[PDB]
């Protein structure tokens, strides 16, 4: 399987919950952790 | 540059008038900065390592103390610690004494309580004595790496605007130099005053303020231990024990 | 129930400071000694340190016999503890620490303590000096010697960026705690009078050095 | 047989000033403390949070076990009660201050006490700015920023007549305890040593400022 | 939560208004600064609720909205 | 047996776990402390 499920659910965790409380960017979150994000929402 | 002051007093259009030169206040304030001291005594040691490092004495100090097979390495490290120590104080002799010899102790029946590096003479030549258990067990007792001692403010403003050597490693260094530094300071009451003299500083360090002050304290530089004021956790309350209805005449020692 | 994690810390701290294999000056209780011998009681391979520190009680009842391979086992599992050489002086030093900190009365402000009461031969420091010393000189020296001070800049600012993020006082401090640690146990072993009023002296003639 | 409309008033009041939702300076006695345990005791859907705030008398005695649904059941009832955002952190500020009252003796006087013991990193206020400081660079700006003040006569007198009946020390008094509140509050959360030195050499500043 | 300029707005217009209070002659505030709303208590500071820095470009505001809606 | 896989282990730990340790190391060791490791992986 390409997809590490359980790291694409630790990073769409991190960034869902930044902006489940925020709504900026708070620069430690990379291109890469959307996409690692948007990649574990599609695959759930 | 320079200053001018001049003085007038109301008799008169009298005005006397003195010239102050700024160097000796400026030197006086770099002398008075926390960071240039930190400086001198980090390039002081940044030198010893250096020292050490073209002499191929790159690994670790405990690791070479812990080789009981190599001698020569200690040897060499203690009697180039040695010459640095006499380089810094009297800054025109690179090397030390040209001949002497080393003898390595591994027995606590033969070992002196307190002075790891001894010297004596054998009617012929100098030998140094090198207590290596004692250094080793310096050297590899556990350092406190993660305490503090005592700006904020400074730091604060900041954030709203290759050999790899530890702490450890350094602290190892500085130990060293500390120990040869006093040794060094027996060995040369021993060669200019003599092995009576020696022997009797031995058991009475106090002795080292009237044999340094009259020559070292106004020729040489500053010594590695002066740089902090060392004080012995409730010292009073230990030396209770020994407490003299004194009479002090010849205090020449605060 | 205990937690046997907590209780290994507190006793892996406590008897780093009472072995003298450790400068961490921190600050100690009645709770982390209560927590040593509870986690020296507990864990199974420390039943003989235990038993050891234990007798420490009574002052009339001393170190139970161990054969070798018993001390060399108690050996093996006092380094474990402390994760670090350990040998059988610091297990002389341990006992006679928990000894003294045990017969203590509970009291308010901590008490401070040389070494003292390990290793017949009551010396002083003259008579050491006198009869160790020839010990030195029946040895024949190893080496015979009959020098670069390198002042590369670059060199020298390397090392000193490499040095700069060190707190030098720590350093000196750890350095001059150390010596004073390895004295005091060696005065100590060869049952020599540590005179501190000579410790001191040291200090002082640093002071008095530098302000002339 | 009690009377259900006074009791829950008294605990209304008190739980009021003791969860920090309110400025309301009123005397509080012994009285009130009976009457709103009692009460939260007899009601049936408070029986939640009067085991919390019982479980208070004994220090070593913590929180009892709440899931999910139970924390959000007793936020709905203090909600209730209040009829008033609520969250944990007021009902940790209501047991912290319900315990300290407890543990109170008897005393004829009122007790001036500060907000403490609430929410392990135990700082102080310049860690705190270096700290939460960058978190915030980290975060990018939302808006950017690249002025009228009409002084339009009959507007300003019809301001000041809406504004005329309002009694400007309550409104100043009510200002200036909010922001102490806030404040306090924010300090106790953020367990950082609220510096009373500094918040009432604010106000001399101001003083000192008025007079020159 | 959503609607951040008038956030951004009402405290831009509030110091310009105490700007002019002390000096009733510049009428427009600091011509260009940014403002950043603070919704955490982990990136918020105990008792200054409205804070200020350089980001070396530009004037920076920080609006801790939660002690804001607390204080109201 | 040329290799004395007691020895050849402790070598590899000091260094892995020097190394997992600390990304980088000094004089410390030596090119027959890396050769002793390396074995020992070979021969495990």
């Amino acid at each position: 399987e390409l997809i590490n499920m359980r790291r694409y659910r630790n990073a769409a965790r991190k960034l869902i919950h930044h902006y489940s409380l925020n709504s900026t960017s708070s620069t430690e979150y990379k291109i890469s952790d959307v996409v690692m994000t948007m990649i574990f929402l599609l695959r759930s | 540059n320079k200053v001018r002051t001049v003085t007038e007093i109301v008799n008169s259009d009298e005005k006397i008038q003195k010239t102050y030169e700024l160097a000796e206040f400026d030197l006086k304030n770099l002398s008075s900065l926390e960071s240039y001291e930190t400086l001198k005594i980090k390039l002081a040691l940044s030198k010893y390592m250096a020292m050490l490092s073209t002499l191929e004495m790159t690994q670790p100090l405990l690791e070479i103390f812990r080789n009981k097979a190599d001698t020569r390495q200690i040897a060499a490290v203690v009697f180039s610690t040695l010459a640095f120590i006499h380089n810094r104080f009297h800054p025109l002799v690179t090397n030390f004494t040209n001949k002497m010899e080393f003898v390595v102790t591994e027995t606590n029946d033969t070992s002196i309580p307190g002075e790891p590096i001894l010297f004596t003479e054998n009617e012929g030549v100098l030998l140094c004595s090198v207590d290596r258990p004692s250094i080793v067990k310096m050297l590899s007792r556990e350092f406190d790496t993660e305490a503090l001692v005592n700006n904020c403010n400074v730091r604060i403003a900041k954030t709203f605007g290759d050999f790899s050597i530890t702490e450890v490693e350094a602290t190892q260094y500085l130990t060293l130099l500390l120990t040869v530094e006093h040794a060094y300071l027996h060995y040369y009451i021993f060669k200019n005053y003599g092995v009576f003299e020696y022997c009797k500083s031995l058991t009475d360090h106090s002795l080292f303020t009237n044999k340094l002050r009259s020559t070292m304290s106004t020729k040489t530089s500053n010594l590695l231990l002066s740089k902090f004021k060392f004080t012995i956790e409730d010292f009073d309350k230990i030396n209770s024990n020994s407490v003299t209805s004194g009479f002090n005449i010849y205090n020449f020692n605060k | 129930l205990i937690n046997m994690r907590r209780y290994r810390n507190a006793a892996r701290k406590l008897i780093h400071h009472y072995s003298l294999n450790s400068t961490s000056s921190t600050e100690y209780k009645i709770s982390d000694v209560v927590m040593t011998m509870i986690f020296l009681l507990r864990s199974e391979k420390y039943h003989s340190l235990f038993k050891l520190l234990e007798t420490t009680f009574d002052d009339y009842t001393c170190r139970p016999q161990m054969t070798q391979v018993q001390t060399d086992t108690l050996l093996d599992a006092v380094r474990s503890l402390l994760e670090m050489t350990i040998d059988l002086t610091t297990v002389d030093i341990m006992r006679s620490s928990f000894a003294r900190c045990f017969n203590s009365p509970i009291m308010r402000y901590a008490k401070i303590v040389l070494l003292q009461n390990v290793a017949d031969k009551r010396t002083t420091l003259e008579e050491l000096l006198i009869e160790r010393g020839e010990k030195i000189q029946m040895l024949q020296p190893q080496q015979y010697i009959n020098i670069p001070f390198c002042d590369d800049a670059e060199f020298l600012n390397r090392l000193l960026k490499h040095i700069d993020p060190y707190p030098l006082s720590r350093m000196y401090y750890n350095a001059a705690n150390t010596m004073f640690y390895t004295t005091m146990e060696n005065y100590a072993v060869s049952n020599c009078k540590f005179n501190i009023e000579d410790y001191n002296n040291i200090f002082k003639v640093m002071e008095n050095i530098r302000k002339h």
